């Protein structure tokens, strides 16, 4: 497909593909509404790579995601090849990170750390985790710098966990945005928090 | 996972030869023969190990003009007039010696990470600045309050204006009805806050309903409403204002 | 190609903005092209050829040296003239966004004039007076001005140059501000005499020819 | 490995009259009399089919100048001042006819949802260029409660309760209407999202 | 310093680009330097020196008033002259983006040429004529041109102007447009008459010597 | 308006610099007006009067062919003067950012002198005439210099045109700079030769007055 066309295009399900962007823009719109067929996989890709300089523009329309949130992925990645199939929950799989000459293969989940200095004593609990969305409860991150137990699979007094601001006790279920401790801890403590997160 | 940059920038000021006298410096100084080097390897920028910049939006400008010059790309293309001799097009050489321009006129942004060298063509002034502005993250706009006015807007009905209703009356007998027994309704503005608000308006008291085979109360498949069966065995038939009609003007 | 046209002008300053000077062009002390650059912007960094020499250059070449003798059969002394003008006002003075009898500028021909609104054209005239006397005070563009013998809404101008000046008629304020070209300004410099008349037999004519000698006073 | 950028670029160049050969293509070639057509529409700049503008947000660039020309809104008004025929103040007309300028200086975007069509007046030389700016906008949205349930009541009507609804009937016969072909109908709440909701009860 | 320096324009308009004027500079009615601001641009704005004043003054300068004597030995008239130019053409129009028979437009040293892919330079030519009808019925730059004699490929051109032009051989859509300057365009302006010949033995000279008077008649 | 006015130059180079033509401007060739659109800059795409036209056209106005006589009473050659000048350094060079003795360039008048950190104004000016040779190497508006006989510090200068320049005294790295202006810089163009002396008695006067003609030699 020649850059020189047009900026965008559209739909051919068994049709293979080499991507001109150098000319400008290539915005590509897939076939969509798609029944159960899935089973189509679509091709693009850099035999040259104009990707970097003028990328892809990915477009999905509405309906199925190919990913997430359906809007427009881009792919500044230099080489790059695209196998996409529509996969059965209504879903377009993107071969994640790729191009000739190069294995950048799978996917890297996401650890931020903030330590919480403690202070005023109290402070059996911390709220919204990282400012930003949730936590992610599978892997419990906390630290006295004696790093705190597990929350666990089984909620427990042995798990020395508080969960969101339960009323008495502490709650039984983890939520990712607060999270409380059974304990005071102390000024100076400092109550070290982590994530494994799926996104930044 | 690296957070990397979130825009920050770089711009680079160059003079020429021996006026610096000095070489270049981070992103502050550089120094060259400007006639002799087209473009910029960037370590002359400041450099800091994220990959900087969606390459595909880059904000490459000098002087202080926004000027489109990274890749040697533009919506002209014009390679083949990149033609340095003056050779207008069609790539063959004529007078001078014309050839491709590989790197046609601005910048040619080079290979893997980012252009690893941006690669220029055109004259400055020994004085340099060149506006280097890349981007991170997003830009977000936010508005108070209109939104949740201004987005209803196509959403809701509103109520629009509200009415004084001057001229309703009222049966001061549900069991015989009409007159002599009815009573005028004093004036009070109808704002219409729910359905039953509108249901008034459109079936005022005295309101004669007819479904054709539903017999039961309209209530019962309206939802609204007081309703008495009426005239049965009997036309409605106008009622005459002017007097004069033997029937239907004396009640 | 615009880019790095646009590119381009960076310090205005017509010293600064460049001149493609004229291939071959000794006309400067037999030496260099019009508009060659100068130590003047040199000083100033500017290395190229520019507008700012190539004016001088030709006002040099065109500015005959004191003394110098003009000769004319017509006898006008080459002395320019200065163009003189009507400025034909009307109207109140009128400001919707302030109370009556508001102090506010008008630009006239771009001289600002202090005036309340409510004036007429006469009361705005009369303080159209006021920067006029600025215009003159200041020596910007007019020579002087005179109001209008019988018109208060009309002055008499005159122009500090000998060029051509025609501007456009507009309405401000409620006051039409008109340009009424009285006389032309005529070509010349400096301050010329003539001689006096000489009358010339051309060689193998008949006819003897008068001219007049324009000496240079200035 | 680059977290890139969120956001796109638009330009066009733009050749007068004859002296193009060639015609508006794409966001690439724009071709006029810049004297006859005041403006653009864009399908001659680049475009995705939609988003224009995050409607908070436009630089619009031609030259390589910068300078708003968004919308023929700006801080001087001037909405007047427009005026083509050069009258100065008040709006009314002297001398050469003068008009209340419908675009005032520069760039005019019209169009509702987003705006796809923009207006602009200015007068160029016979090539331009012109830089172009989209944000991403998808984000702000906000407030809480007290006060937008507060503004449901004095304005927008409200749905109020719903009403069940017994005594429905439908037609078996569309022909010959009703009795003996009727169908009662079982009970249902008709909650009013829409007008036919209403226009049926 | 770009940054101010840059600052600069604005306006574009020589009215509106600034000039250092020169110091001391009278030559304008004994008042006021070359390129000074004028009611022009005040009215425009424009509050500074600037290069259109100066255009004009050094113009209002060199504009010796109708009937003024030039007198020389040589006996050329001052009258100015205008370039006349050979335009030379070759090889066949070619657009890669249509279809062979494509009108499209060239531009003949800045004179579009509507023309299809094709045409050879002549075929090119007699399209570059109904240009140069333009170039002349717009009065653009070209006072004439004419076909080359011998050549359907080569156009007789003549300039508006007195000025030198000098332009860039250049090939497009495979037809090669260049210049070939015939006649060299000559200093001068108005017209002028030359009254005849004074000779003059000058004071201590044993031989005289021949003036030609010229008197501007425009 | 501002937006648009700014909107303005893109490309610089005065070819495509515009300029407002003169209103009924026939001196060129009795055809057009000055600084009209010429076929220099329609090859180079600018289709607008323009400021380069304007400055050839009032030089080739202002430039009287070889072999015109110049007539006056005075009896000085038409032939311009170039301004010659003096520029006067103290101090010794002087850098705090690097070690004494440290090579830097400095700009005189805008000349860059190769000089040493501790170098006093003599020592500069050592340097300074390794730069004015460039500056007559390259022919920069400088036509020659030459040491000030009595004072290291100083050199006497000369310029290419036959402007007027002032420059204004700075002292950079411990060296004052300053130019002093020696010879003013007379108007003319071209080489000029003195025919002799007419000795004329107008019609009625009793007083035969001299004239000197002037043949343009260049």
């Amino acid at each position: 497909y020649n850059a020189s066309s047009g900026q965008t295009l559209t739909a051919e399900w068994g049709k293979s593909y080499a991507i001109n962007t150098s000319s400008g823009r290539v915005t590509i719109n897939l076939p969509k509404g798609t029944v159960n067929d899935y089973n189509k996989v679509i091709r693009a890709r850099d035999v040259f790579a104009t990707w970097n300089v003028n990328p892809v523009t990915l477009v999905a329309a509405s309906g199925d995601t190919i990913k997430g949130s359906a809007v427009p992925v881009e792919i500044n990645v230099r080489f790059s090849d695209l196998e996409l199939v529509y996969c059965a929950p209504g879903r377009w799989e993107y071969v994640k990170n790729k191009q000739i000459d190069k294995i950048t293969s799978s996917d890297i989940s996401n650890v931020a750390r903030k330590e919480f200095l403690v202070e005023v004593q109290g402070q059996t609990d911390f709220l919204d985790v990282f400012r930003g969305t949730s936590y992610n409860v599978n892997n419990i991150r906390v630290k006295h710098r004696g790093n705190e137990l597990y929350y666990g699979d089984v909620f427990s007094e042995n798990s020395d966990f508080g969960s969101p601001g339960e009323n008495e006790g502490e709650l039984v279920p983890l939520d990712g945005f607060n999270i409380r401790l059974r304990q005071p801890c102390n000024i100076g403590d400092t109550v070290q928090i982590e994530t494994f997160m799926d996104g930044v | 996972s690296q957070w990397r940059s979130s825009y920050t920038r770089r711009q680079i000021r160059l003079l020429d030869s021996k006026l610096t006298s000095k070489t270049s410096l981070e992103g502050s100084i550089y120094v060259t023969d400007l006639s002799t080097m087209k473009s910029i390897p960037f370590s002359a920028f400041g450099l800091i190990p994220g990959e900087p910049i969606n390459p595909n939006s880059l904000e490459v400008r000098f002087n202080g003009i926004l000027q489109e010059l990274a890749g040697t790309v533009g919506m002209p293309l014009f390679h083949c007039v990149g033609a340095d001799s003056d050779d207008e097009v069609e790539c063959s050489v004529l007078g001078g010696t014309w050839e491709q321009s590989h790197t046609d006129y601005s910048v040619e942004t080079d290979e893997n990470g980012i252009p690893e060298i941006l690669h220029f063509d055109s004259v400055f002034e020994h004085g340099d600045i060149i506006n280097i502005t890349w981007f991170n993250n997003d830009l977000g706009t936010l508005l108070t309050k209109d939104e949740i006015i201004d987005e209803t807007d196509n959403l809701y009905v509103s109520q629009g204006p509200g009415v004084d209703i001057s001229g309703d009356v009222n049966l001061t007998d549900f069991d015989k009805i009409g007159w002599p027994n009815v009573e005028a309704v004093q004036s009070y503005q109808r704002a219409f806050n729910a359905v039953s608000n509108i249901f008034d308006t459109i079936y005022p008291i005295g309101t004669i309903y007819e479904n054709a085979v539903n017999p039961n109360n309209p209530v019962t498949y309206m939802g609204f409403g007081s309703w008495k069966l009426f005239g049965q065995g009997k036309v409605l038939v106008g009622w005459n204002e002017d007097i004069s009609d033997p029937n239907f003007a004396l009640n | 190609s615009l880019l790095n046209n646009k590119a381009g002008v960076i310090s205005r300053l017509a010293d600064f903005l460049g001149f493609r000077p004229k291939t071959g062009d000794i006309d400067v002390m037999n030496r260099q092209s019009v508009g060659s650059v100068t130590i003047s912007q040199l000083a100033k960094g500017f290395y190229e050829p520019n507008i700012e020499s190539a004016i001088n250059d030709v006002h040099n070449f065109s500015i005959k040296d004191v003394g110098t003798i003009i000769t004319n059969k017509t006898g006008v002394s080459p002395e320019g003239v200065s163009q003189t003008d009507y400025w034909a006002f009307s109207g109140t003075v009128t400001d919707d966004s302030l109370p009556p009898g508001s102090p506010i500028t008008v630009l006239v021909f771009g001289l600002p004039v202090s005036a309340t609104t409510g004036m007429t054209a006469i009361e705005f005239v009369a303080k159209v007076r006021v920067a006029l006397q600025e215009a003159i005070a200041s020596f910007t563009a007019i020579n002087s001005y005179k109001d209008h013998p019988t018109d208060g809404s009309k002055l008499e101008v005159t122009y500090l140059d000998n060029q051509k000046h025609v501007l456009s008629t507009y309405s401000t304020y409620g006051i039409t501000i008109s340009q009424e070209i009285i006389s032309e300004s005529k070509p010349g410099y400096g301050t010329w005499n003539l001689l006096g008349a000489q009358t010339v037999t051309l060689d193998n004519q008949q006819t003897p020819t008068v001219f007049y000698h324009f000496e240079r006073t200035a």
